[PDB]
């Protein structure tokens, strides 16, 4: 795979060739991959090769990325989340 | 509260929340 607007990437902490997990809101699939860099700015999300069919365009979707620390470490954690608005437009996160 | 432990925990990192696929492209 999946192509993601880098600002996304950063936005979401998510590195290039990091591993992904994508769930479709709108048909329910649910699987893994690894991001792919697309242009700063282009707001593409592009599912290529295999993935291509679990995905449409237009389709609604989550991209998460996973990551492993100690107990310690994991009670403090906090998430990147990266909000959308109309056609992919980044909009700010409430607490 | 949940006792300390010695183990590794898989946490969410980040994600994009409702994010909409723009292309998609079986081929390449």
């Amino acid at each position: 795979x999946c192509a993601i607007d880098q600002d996304f990437l950063d936005a979401a902490g998510i590195l290039e060739n990091e591993a992904i997990d994508i769930w479709n809101v709108t048909n329910g699939k649910r699987f893994s991959t690894y991001a792919i860099a697309a242009e700063r700015g282009s707001r593409i999300i592009s599912v290529q090769g295999a993935a291509a069919h679990c995905a449409s365009v237009g389709d609604i979707v989550i991209i998460a990325s996973f990551v492993t620390m100690p107990d310690e470490e994991a009670r403090t954690w906090r998430p990147n989340v990266a909000y959308f608005e109309g056609d992919n437009e980044m909009k700010r996160t409430a607490k | 509260l949940v006792p300390r432990g010695s183990m590794i925990r898989t946490m969410l990192q980040g994600k994009l929340h409702r994010v909409k696929v723009t292309h998609a492209d079986l081929h390449y």
